[PDB]
C-alpha cells in the first residue's frame, strides 16, 4: 500500500475536497490566522471589545435590527452568520464525491446532525484566546466583551472558546480540515438513517485519506489521526449545548423570532 | 426536510 495508485488516488480525492473547501468558505483558517496573528499587510479588522466600540462597528459597511437591546441584536447577526454557513456547508457536502447520490432524506438527516458539529470546528478557526473574527475578518469581537452581554446571551460563545482552545492546539491546517469536516458528515451512525452502508462506505475511504493527509501533512504526530478521532466524539457531546441554547428561543426570549432554517436543523433532534 | 432540501436540490 506504501506508495500504490490506491494511496496516489487518496490524494487526489484530498486535493478534490481542499480545492471544493476553498470554493465553499470564502475566509480560510491560514487567511484567519494571518489576521489574528497580525501578519497581514493589508487587512485592518474593527475590534469590538465594549458597548461603545459596537456602537461604533455595528455597521461596518436596516428594519432587521430595530430598536432591541444590545445582546438580542449581537444573536441576530449570530443566526445570519450561521445560516450562511450552513448553505456553505450544505454546498462543500455535495462537492463529496457520492454525497448527492444517497438517499436525499439522509443527506437532509445527515446535514442535519453534522452542521453544528462543522460550525463549531470551524469557528475555532476564526477564534483565539482573546476573542473571535467575524463578518469574513472585517471584525474581531472579544471573549471578554461577549461575556458581558446579559443572561442567557453572555455565555453562548465561551463554551465554542473552551473547544477552539484544544481544538486549534492540535495545527491542523485548511487541507487537513477539509478531508475531517467531510467525515464527520459522513457519519453513519446518526438517528433516522435509511441506508447506513453506503455512508460507512464513503466515510471509510475518507478516513483512509485522512489518515494519509496526516502522515504526509503532520510526519512528527504519530498520535494525530487518534487525537483527531477523539475530537470527533468531543464535537457530538459539546454540540448538545448548542442545540439546547437555541431552543431558549421558545421563551424567554419572547422577540428572538429564530431564523427559519435554524429551527429546522434543531427540532426532533 | 424541508429547507434543507430545498437547498440540497438547488444546482448551485
Ligand atoms: C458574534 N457573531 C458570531 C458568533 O459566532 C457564532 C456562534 C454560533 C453559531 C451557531 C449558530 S447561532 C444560531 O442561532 N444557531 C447556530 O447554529 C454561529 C456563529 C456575530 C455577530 C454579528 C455578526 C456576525 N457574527
Amino acid at each position: 500500500r506504501g506508495g500504490s495508485p490506491e494511496s496516489a488516488d487518496l490524494r487526489a480525492l484530498a486535493k478534490h475536497l481542499y480545492d471544493s473547501y476553498i470554493k465553499s468558505f470564502p475566509l480560510t483558517k491560514a487567511k484567519a490566522r494571518a489576521i489574528l496573528t497580525g501578519k497581514t499587510t493589508d487587512k485592518s479588522p474593527f475590534v469590538i471589545y465594549d458597548m461603545n466600540s459596537l456602537m461604533m462597528g455595528e455597521d461596518k459597511i436596516p428594519l432587521q435590527e430595530q430598536s432591541k437591546e444590545v445582546a438580542i441584536r449581537i444573536f441576530q447577526g449570530c443566526q445570519f452568520r450561521s445560516v450562511e454557513a450552513v448553505q456553505e456547508i450544505t454546498e462543500y457536502a455535495k462537492s463529496i464525491p457520492g454525497f448527492v447520490n444517497l438517499d436525499l432524506n439522509d443527506q437532509v438527516t445527515l446535514l442535519k446532525y453534522g452542521v453544528h458539529e462543522i460550525i463549531y470546528t470551524m469557528l475555532a478557526s476564526l477564534m483565539n484566546k482573546d476573542g473571535v473574527l467575524i463578518s469574513e475578518g472585517q471584525g474581531f469581537m472579544t471573549r471578554e466583551f461577549l461575556k458581558s452581554l446579559r443572561k442567557p446571551f453572555g455565555d453562548f460563545m465561551e463554551p465554542k472558546f473552551e473547544f477552539a482552545v484544544k481544538f486549534n492546539a492540535l495545527e491542523l491546517d485548511d487541507s487537513d480540515l477539509a478531508i475531517f469536516i467531510a467525515v464527520i458528515i459522513l457519519s453513519g451512525d446518526r438517528p433516522g438513517l435509511l441506508n447506513v452502508k453506503p455512508i460507512e462506505d464513503i466515510q471509510d475511504n475518507l478516513l483512509q485519506a485522512l489518515e494519509l493527509q496526516l502522515k504526509l501533512n503532520h510526519p512528527e504526530s504519530s498520535q494525530l489521526f487518534a487525537k483527531l478521532l477523539q475530537k470527533m466524539t468531543d464535537l457530538r457531546q459539546i454540540v448538545t449545548e448548542h442545540v439546547q441554547l437555541l431552543q431558549v428561543i421558545k421563551k424567554t426570549e419572547t422577540d428572538m423570532s429564530l431564523h427559519p432554517l435554524l429551527q429546522e436543523i434543531y427540532k426532533d433532534l | 426536510p424541508s429547507l434543507l432540501k430545498k437547498l440540497l436540490l438547488a444546482p448551485a
